[PDB]
């Protein structure tokens, strides 16, 4: 349909901002994963399409999403990368689970509209 | 005679950055107005004339906290702190004057000089 | 696209060596049998798996003194300490085996690997 | 004609006597390193560097033909230090004391 940049931005950005608000859970997600600084050199072998909150924010504000399903895809790619890469015992995996709950709570309403 | 490991210096610097990132064995906090920065004193000394002078002074060497001049811009300090630990200097037209001013105060002369080149070729 | 200062890392290393040489802000002495070596813990961690493990251990991070295994050769430690602060590794037929043994214990694997290359190419 | 070993036997105790002086010999046992020491003007002031270790090498490689050549290098070494270092500085003061010791026990040896 006719989804305007400002439309999507106004519709979707609260869902994004709602993730950031989650603390500490959003912290491993706010910036692209840095394999070198973090000392986990296999990361880019496991995760072939990285994604994080900050990259998604850019895409919204640069109107790079045509449709809300594209936004929702990146959010799930982001969570899925974390679940894939991190072990189920790890804190960042556990944070991924929690954060995903919050996203689902926020986006189901918005996606009806 | 001796074997030259050409990546050793970078590797040391990287690892120092990692320890910074994880707050391992940082021994000083640099207060720039309201902002705060944890760092390693030796890396600071190694990159900055001012920090060299401060920490060489026996009456300051064992301080855990150093307050910069209140005139000093935090974003500028932060860019330079990151430079100290990476060899990478993020120069933009929006930051250049604050970065250079901060470098001048910190006595980081090849940085100051690079800043002037950026300005003039702008 | 940050500006890349290609001499910065060596300059930092040099300056760290200078501070070592003047005993400025060294925070540890490494005791190798009877001999003693002042160093900066962070440089040690940065160059050595073992020192990395020692100083990341919370029960040891604040030690001012670390006694190495008595088996460990001082000249060997010293060659490697100087390597840590210079990027320059002083390998000789008379020292090679003690240098490599020391590097294996310190967990300095590209050093250990270079030692093996030196051995095999010695004719 | 002085054969290496003669000089080495005659002179090396004088050299070893300098090393034995501690701390005073410590600035002198290795070539001055301007970079490590943080004194980049050194090689502008001091055009012909010399130290205990370089002299020891020359003895052991029998590079001195006559004892006055050994004595010249010793004085070049001391004179470099007195030239470069301030009179207030520790290495200058050590130079003075070390020179005393050299004089004390080269004068005997030089008579033969």
């Amino acid at each position: 349909k006719i989804f305007k940049p400002e439309e999507l931005r106004q519709a979707l950005m609260p869902t994004l901002e709602a993730l950031y608000r989650q603390d500490p859970e959003s912290l491993p997600f706010r910036q692209p994963v840095d394999p070198q600084l973090l000392g986990i050199p296999d990361y880019f072998d496991i995760v072939k399409s990285p994604m994080d909150l900050s990259t998604i924010k850019r895409k919204l504000d640069t109107g790079q999403y045509q449709e809300p399903w594209q936004y929702v895809d990146d959010i799930w790619l982001m969570f899925n990368n974390a679940w894939l890469y991190n072990r189920k015992t790890s804190r960042v995996y556990k944070y991924c689970s929690k954060l995903s709950e919050v996203f689902e709570q926020e986006i189901d309403p918005v996606m009806q509209s | 005679s001796q074997i030259q490991f050409t990546r050793h210096a970078s590797d040391v610097l990287l690892n120092l950055n990692r320890l910074r990132s994880r707050d391992i064995l940082t021994d000083v906090v640099i207060v720039v107005s309201r902002e705060q920065f944890r760092a390693h004193k030796t890396v600071l000394m190694a990159c900055s004339g001012l920090f060299y002078s401060i920490f060489t002074d026996q009456l300051k060497r064992n301080l855990s906290v150093i307050n910069l001049d209140p005139e000093i811009n935090p974003e500028g300090f932060n860019i330079l702190l990151d430079f100290m630990y990476t060899s990478r200097l993020n120069l933009r037209e929006g930051n250049i004057m604050a970065v250079m001013a901060t470098a001048m105060y910190l006595q980081m002369e090849h940085v100051v000089d690079t800043c002037r080149k950026f300005i003039k070729a702008s």
